DNA sequence: AGCTGGT
DNA sequence: ACATGTGTGCTAAGCGCACCTAATTTCCTGACGGCAATCCTTACCAGCT
């Protein structure tokens, strides 16, 4: 529930525990597949949900599911972007944090269409980040002036680039 | 609209000692000299009582005061952000194109009476850049509405358009 | 008991305040845009004034070694006083610490040079820093203090350092749309050369704004944090009057020497405080007759008459004041004939908040 | 004979929760939970805590209903830092809450008019501070709207009620998704492969005890049988004032009355009168009452339009009656006097 | 019968809600991005502070109050602020400080109160006629003290300019009137715009009880008609307060 | 000991500061306009003065 | 003799 | 914000401008400073109630 220096808060972690199924143990298979996540930190139970993938067998791509295994990284990556500078741990935008968990919601319905690579990708998950970004840099930027646009347009190309580990 | 065109049009009648006394009363409201006041009602008056849609008066007096300044030709199509941009191409963008955009923004954020001073600097680098039309009824209906913020980003994003191009 | 001071200065061309990119400060008050002047800048002004000196008795550094070292002819205790400090909590030279500067320099002299031990001696440094309370200025403008939990001792424990800001400085709001002014600067070479050209051509931003000006004394808590004395509280609240009438923020003066005063001076006694940045909240725009000024003191005059008659509290009434020199500027121009004790001077209205604050004189209590 | 009400949900905040919150991540769901709304019924009669269980959760639980979206709203999170034993210990204790914002919604209630009879007079009058689910999250619309009727079937009620539109140039989703719960049509049906389970069907309330239930997806695009409805309400307040009115037929019968009031003369520079000048625009005048006029000369009636049409226009007038405005009209009366030119007109 | 505590609160530039990256608090509403108090920040600052403990079944049978977020009536616009904290012994360099970074936000807010018949009549305490004094106190106890935040460096305790008490009883935020964010126009203020629009919508609804209006010395009218859409343009102080006493009993 | 000194002088029509483009250095003062002189400009005529030759004595320099 | 704030 | 207060009695028509014109070089800053905590335990143990 903290959004640290290395975490931002986004929403139920489907994404973390497809490297070691679908590489390791069972791998591409036909049949509902539901996954469990039990967040806890030491002795703390912090939250609790379910998520009933789609899943149909259709191989697998290492590189592509890699970066899957761990948005995470790139979502905090993508929050802690100050408007303007190069200071490392400055809050960034904290409004990004705000519109993270519907983007996350929007994105992660046919999370297991976006999991087989068919039509949709990282590339285009994004493209649903727009409309609350250009609602976000509107009240950013409440300027009716070349400079605010210009700012409320490179605030618009923001998106969250993938990791390698 | 058929109100502001008659106006335009009569300003462009006026002969050279009246927009004389109209250029001697810069920065100078209608009352301290009584032939402006005069050039203005004989200006001002009788195209309220032909066509049902007028002017704002203190855009009327300001433009009158302006048009007699700068001295343009009205075409249609050569509104300030086209013009404006096209002139921010032809520099170079490390230290002058800030300054001469920073120039540009000033105007989004001021009332009718102060553009006096701002738009005489505009339109003073378009006139050192040679320009000779410029789109009187035009200018003056989107300053008769220059209070409601979509008609501001409708001609900032004129100029980004402009500017992209 | 609580005291407000609220000023409206007009000020010359000046840049008192940037940003980071160097533009002065600006604020989104009432859907338009207002020049702001930082709290922070005005209260170090104030702290730095030419008349706090015999009160100014807070120090805020991260050197204290330094200063440890500097008050010993021979006795070198430098790298045994940065190893005490590094076991004190601070981790490093340090970061930023609050005390008084006398208190610490002679007695952590005396606590630190002994050859009694290394980790009660920082146990008692640290006691020493914490207990450092003795100063109005931390008094007035506050102070914490976090140690690390990791570069420590599991021995070395820190008390309460629990002090609370006795003023609620304001951010200048200006009084009507900001015009934020672009100056152009270059620098000449001395040596003539080829090319006849500037050294460096360079950015700088002024503003020439009439700023709401507004501070707020907590004296209560100004003598609960000062403890059972008043001689000081009274000392320092006349020390803060003369001063903020009498100094300016330390921007770019030498280049903008803008030392113009407060034009007006507010202060009313109540239990609930108020700045008049609703008296503006209508940008102010001026008119052939009267000046920026007047027309400021008009606007905030009708917003004192509708919040003395509309949001009245004849409970506790205002003791409003006035800085009108002469009578130059007065308030109730057309109505608000409320101003009860308008004078023309200033340290008549010290007298004043002093008395009303008890039984003090304004020469009598200037010797603490 | 009307066997449906349409709950209408809107406000600025809204939620009704999901499953899955034990911890101090609450969540909430892209439906008015049945719970959801049957608490607002709950409250809507004047009763809560553990009345509800019994004869007013199994007094409905026997009937089908179904939900739409007019707009999806976006979920927000409020971060919420609960003070614990702070206004124990100073130990602050930490949470997130889930917030759906500028949603609405509409819900439908189906089979007898009696238990519908009895619940219109219970949205509007009868009250125990209802809310939107969430007691800090008001409901900014009439709850009461879209009276009820007769609409057989589920999607035919759902859709034959007018959709609501804010300003004109609004966005319209051209798609309104149905929630809707399970019809057995015959004894021994088995639910579809694509009904995703909802655990809102509560058989106790305090504490909650819940069963869960079959949602069945279901779709509405706009124009057969839902549609538009009319918007007016002007939003745009920008203060109001008449202006330009020569004669409709009520000034050139109350121009005489200050005309010969004053006796045929000027009033500041006294002296044959002519026309009448308007002080305390209050209304520009197709009604004008006779003691606001000011019956008055040429000359200076131009130095009032000197003064005038120079700086500001506003509202207030002249009123060339208190002294405070006197030099300045003399001055101007004066120049006029110098400086016009009859010839060139005016 | 049912209190409606529809109040319109300006603020000079100041954050009082912070999340945890320390932002304004924000809300969606209307297709924009809105400046947003938590309910339970200025639920707890109307407790915590003996002013207007001058009440415990109120904000506790549970408790009685329905407190909504700030909507504000325009868009959000979060400012950054820069600070540098200054060595002020005299180093081999200049500069000491955290460096860090501040932020906030200027808004005029909107909110909606809830006290119902029996809501406030069990609420009791000890007396019957504790049914009105508890709510007397609150009309004006609602806009009496601004909560808290970083007040020692940004003073902010703007008084509130207009507001409305109703007696209807059905429960409807005035929220919708905030659909579009409130612009600016240079002849009328943004709190006198955003109570013009709050007046063009309490025009509406009627179509398908009373409107007691505060206005301090009555500088703004709830529409400028001499067919006022609230028909009780006066307020002073405890005026309202005894005339909600004796509309209560 | 501060020494102040205020001047109130009349110039000619005259262009003794200006900006990029020309334009004479102006300042909203008092939210009027009114033409500015730097300070940059009086103290560099103060430095490079007639009487000033004898209190000389340093380059700003870059070579 | 147990309890509670600290390690 | 022309009309309307005529009061012996207040005209009026023809006529209103074209063209050459706007330049550049270069000059543009380095460094220092960037917060700590606290929001579940290797849990029993001894200062003392
Ligand atoms: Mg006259």
């Amino acid at each position: 529930l903290m959004s640290n220096d290395r975490y931002t808060f986004a929403d139920r972690d489907w994404y973390s525990p497809l490297f070691s199924y679908l590489h390791a143990e069972g791998n591409s298979r036909q049949g509902k597949l539901w996954l469990v996540g039990f967040a806890s930190d030491k002795a703390k139970s912090i939250d609790i949900w379910d998520k009933i993938i789609e899943l149909e067998g259709t191989d697998t791509n290492d590189e592509l599911l890699a970066q899957l295994a761990n948005r995470a990284t790139a979502l905090n990556a993508m929050r802690k972007k100050p408007l303007r500078g190069d200071f490392k741990k400055s809050v960034g935008t904290p409004q990004i944090a705000d519109i993270i968990p519907h983007a996350e919601n929007r994105i992660a319905i046919n999370a297991g269409k976006m999991t087989e690579n068919r039509g949709y990708s990282w590339q285009d998950a994004d493209t649903e980040y727009g409309e609350l970004l250009t609602k976000v840099a509107y009240s950013l930027e409440p300027a009716q002036t070349v400079d605010a646009r210009l700012k409320r347009g490179n605030f618009i190309s923001r998106k969250p680039w993938p990791i390698i580990p | 609209n058929r109100g502001t065109v008659d106006f335009i049009a009569s300003l462009e009648n006026l002969k050279e000692g009246d927009l004389g006394i109209l250029r001697k009363l810069r920065g100078a409201r209608l009352d301290e000299k009584l032939p402006g006041f005069d050039l203005f009602s004989a200006l001002w008056w009788p195209l309220r009582q032909k066509n049902q849609r007028a002017p704002k008066r203190e855009v009327a007096w300001l433009i009158a005061k302006l048009f007699a300044e700068f001295r343009f030709e009205q075409r249609e199509g050569a509104t300030l952000p086209i013009l404006m941009g096209g002139i921010c191409r032809k520099l170079e963008p490390k230290k002058e194109l800030p300054r001469v955009l920073a120039r540009f923004d000033q105007l989004a954020s001021l009332d009718i009476m102060q553009m006096e001073e701002p738009l005489s600097v505009i339109m003073g680098i378009l006139r050192k850049h040679q320009q000779v039309c410029l789109d009187w009824v035009g200018l003056t209906d989107v300053l008769s509405f220059w209070e409601q913020e979509p008609v501001k980003r409708e001609w900032s994003d004129s100029f980004i358009k402009a500017y992209k191009i | 008991m609580l005291i407000e001071i609220h000023m409206i200065q007009n000020h010359s061309p000046a840049n008192l305040n940037r940003d980071d990119l160097g533009a002065p400060k600006t604020c989104y008050f009432g859907g338009v845009l207002r020049s702001r002047i930082s709290s922070q800048c005005i209260k170090r002004s104030i702290r730095t004034s030419n008349d706090f000196k015999a009160l100014l008795g807070g120090v805020r550094t991260r050197r204290l070694a330094d200063l440890i070292q500097q008050e010993a002819g021979e006795t070198e205790c430098w790298k045994k006083a940065q190893e005490i400090l590094n076991k004190c909590g601070f981790k490093n030279t340090k970061m930023l610490v609050f005390m008084s500067k006398d208190k610490i320099k002679d007695l952590a002299r005396i606590v630190l040079d002994n050859s009694l031990g290394l980790t009660e001696a920082a146990q008692q440094v640290a006691n020493v820093i914490a207990q450092a309370t003795l100063a109005p200025d931390i008094a007035l403008c506050g102070r914490m203090l976090e140690p690390n939990d990791k570069d420590k001792d599991k021995k070395v424990k820190w008390s309460n350092t629990t002090v609370e800001a006795a003023l609620q400085v304001a951010h200048a709001i200006s009084t009507h749309i900001a015009r934020p002014e672009i100056d152009y600067f270059v620098a000449a070479d001395d040596v003539p050369g080829e090319d006849a050209g500037a050294g460096h051509i360079g950015e700088s931003m002024f503003a020439s704004a009439c700023f709401y000006k507004y501070f707020s004394i907590d004296w209560e808590q100004l003598v609960k944090n000062l403890k059972g004395d008043t001689n000081l509280a009274a000392h320092t609240v006349g020390a803060f009057l003369l001063a903020a009438a009498k100094t300016n923020p330390s921007g770019k003066q030498n280049s903008f020497a803008a030392h113009n005063y407060p034009d007006g001076i507010l202060v009313e006694f109540k239990n609930s405080p108020i700045s008049y940045a609703n008296a503006f909240v209508r940008p102010v725009s001026v008119v052939k007759e009267s000046d920026l000024v007047e027309q400021s003191i008009g606007q905030l005059s009708n917003y004192v008459n509708d919040i003395r008659l509309g949001y009245y509290d004849e409970q506790s009434p205002v003791i409003g004041f006035w800085f009108s020199p002469n009578n130059r500027y007065p308030l109730g121009y057309k109505h608000s004939k409320l101003a009860s004790r308008n004078i023309g001077n200033l340290n008549e209205l010290v007298g004043a908040v002093l008395d009303y604050i008890g039984g003090f004189k304004w020469e009598e209590v200037q010797k603490s | 004979p009307p066997n449906t009400l349409f709950l209408r949900l809107e406000g600025a905040l809204q939620s009704w929760g999901s499953n899955e919150a034990k911890f101090a991540l609450r969540r909430t769901a892209d439906a008015p939970t049945k719970s959801g709304v049957l608490g607002l019924l709950c409250a809507a009669m004047g009763i809560g805590r553990a009345e509800a269980a019994d004869s007013w959760l199994p007094k409905l639980a026997n009937l089908r209903m179904g939900v739409r979206i007019d707009r999806p709203g976006i979920r927000w999170w409020d971060f919420h830092t609960v003070g614990a034993g702070q206004r124990t210990r100073a130990e602050t204790l930490l949470s997130r809450r889930e917030y759906l914002a500028d949603a609405s919604f509409l819900v439908a209630l189906q089979g007898e008019p009696e238990l519908v009879a009895k619940l219109s007079a219970a949205l509007a009058k009868p009250v125990w501070a209802i809310y939107l689910g969430r007691k800090s999250c008001p409901p900014s619309r009439p709850v009461c709207e879209h009276p009820p009727g007769f609409y057989n079937t589920l999607e035919e009620a759902l859709s034959a009620v007018p959709l609501q539109k804010r300003w004109h140039n609004e966005p319209l989703p051209q798609i309104l998704p149905c929630v809707m719960d399970w019809i057995p049509g015959y004894d021994g049906e088995h639910a579809p492969d694509d009904a995703e389970i909802h655990y809102d069907l509560p058989v106790s309330f305090q504490p909650p005890r819940h069963l869960p239930r079959f949602v069945i997806r279901r779709e509405l695009v706009v124009g057969e049988d839902v549609q538009v409805s009319r918007e007016t309400g002007t939003s745009v307040w920008r203060p109001k004032g008449t202006r330009a009115d020569y004669n409709n037929s009520e000034y050139k019968k109350v121009r005489a009355e200050r005309l010969v009031m004053d006796h045929a003369a000027c009033m500041v520079c006294k002296a044959p009168a002519t026309t009448v000048q308007h002080v305390n625009y209050r209304r520009a005048g197709g009604k004008e009452i006779p003691e606001d006029l000011r019956a008055l000369c040429r000359l200076c009636a131009d130095a009032c339009t000197m003064l005038e049409y120079g700086s500001g226009m506003t509202t207030n007038r002249i009123d060339p009656c208190d002294p405070i405005w006197r030099e300045r009209i003399l001055a101007k009366r004066k120049e006029i006097v110098e400086f016009r030119s009859r010839g060139q007109r005016f």
